[PDB]
């Protein structure tokens, strides 16, 4: 549900089309969202 | 195959320079940028019609020659996704010559990155090296992954001559790697040099 | 300072190279580029409003420089028309250089025609050599007069790195110049070079 | 007249400013007029 959370940071408008791009990168890219999730904790 | 797979393109399209056409795109089938009518589908991958440059141009020298590529487009540039690649495939005429860049320069001269193939399909962009960018700009690299294709249509890659001199010049982005980088942004990521001098007055 | 010397101006302005503002303005005091309150009219010229760059950026790093750039311009960049010539000054913090380019990029490195002065007003455009070059364009010549002023604000001109990667930067374009212009094209004018060499397969 | 068939070939709109402003530099320069005016015979 970190997935939902780091979706909501984006300002500019997207399509359903691309948040599921998106999602699909990070929740296949679990390396990523930890880079992610440190640049929020550290 | 799977729903997500594929990507929303962001396509521009400039003619000397001015920006002519803009348009986001997602199908499964990814995109043909082709310059004429489309009552030929035999070819996959959604037609993008490149404009008429009498739309937004006055120089006739220029809108003849950029109806002559458009014409000889053919069945057009060919983009899609496959894999953890982005292929691209040269179906017509146009000789046409790619890099991966930034979003809103195509830069000279450090050359194209290469030409798109015509009778098989070659990888333009690869997945991989972007994420690993992605994560050391996370962790404070000071350097923002490319992520925006650009190619330049009928003419030889513009090097240290100025892009706004190439006839057609068209860029392609990924918007869900846009969208990623700018997370990193968000998050708190900062592309400025630390070589910035401000020239402001201190005394 | 009453006659026919108010020109309209097309202001376009460029955070990272990413066009943040734009406006056509037309004032017979000329025009002030401040980022700021406007609580300081006792100074002629209309003041343009540079927006704060929260409005379309997401890096921090630029925010902040550009942020600061804005705070320091105080009287701001001055431009106005008197007789041939368009009249620069330079009446905050901020170091302004200066150059006549194309309409689509200030280009380098042929470096900046010059620094914009503070103590006093120095020209930056001479309408003589315009006229004479628009002229000899409407001739049959491919080289068709500049007339787009472009400023760096707060570093030093971009001489070798893409004008890009500048926090602040401005063009500004007198209408009436562009409009002449394009009169020369409709005219049957042309910039295209004879040395456009199409990269077009021919079997 | 002759002045105003040159403004009438602007493809892009314009301000009452911007086309007063136009007409001061031809009315101004006589030299530029017959450069136009040459241009659109021979």
């Amino acid at each position: 549900s970190a997935l939902q959370d780091l979706l909501r940071t984006l300002k500019s408008p997207s399509s359903p089309q691309q948040q599921q791009q998106v999602l699909n990168i990070l929740k296949s890219n679990p390396q990523l969202m930890a880079a992610f999730i440190k640049q929020r904790t550290a | 195959l799977v729903p997500g797979e594929e990507w929303e393109f962001e396509v521009t399209a400039f003619y000397r320079g001015r920006q002519v056409f803009q348009q986001t795109i997602s199908c499964p089938e990814g995109l043909r940028l082709v310059g004429s009518e489309v009552g030929d589908r035999t070819l996959p991958g959604w037609p993008v019609t490149l404009p008429d440059p009498g739309m937004s141009l006055t120089d006739r020298g220029v809108m003849s020659y950029v109806r002559h590529v458009l014409s000889c487009l053919g069945g057009g540039l060919a983009l899609w996704r496959a894999g953890q690649w982005l292929w691209a495939q040269r179906l017509g005429h146009c000789h046409t010559y790619w890099a991966v860049s930034e979003e809103l320069l195509p830069n000279s001269g450090h050359g194209p990155d290469g030409e798109v193939p015509k009778d098989k399909e070659g990888g333009v962009f690869d997945l991989g090296p972007f994420i690993v960018d992605l994560i050391t700009f996370t962790e404070g690299s000071g350097r923002s992954p490319r992520y925006a294709l650009w190619f330049c249509v009928g003419e030889s890659w513009p090097q240290d001559q100025p892009w706004t001199k190439r006839l057609v010049m068209v860029k392609v982005v990924p918007t869900c790697l846009r969208a990623l980088v700018e997370m990193a942004r968000v998050g708190g990521a900062s592309e400025l040099e630390n070589t910035v001098d401000l020239h402001i007055e201190n005394s």
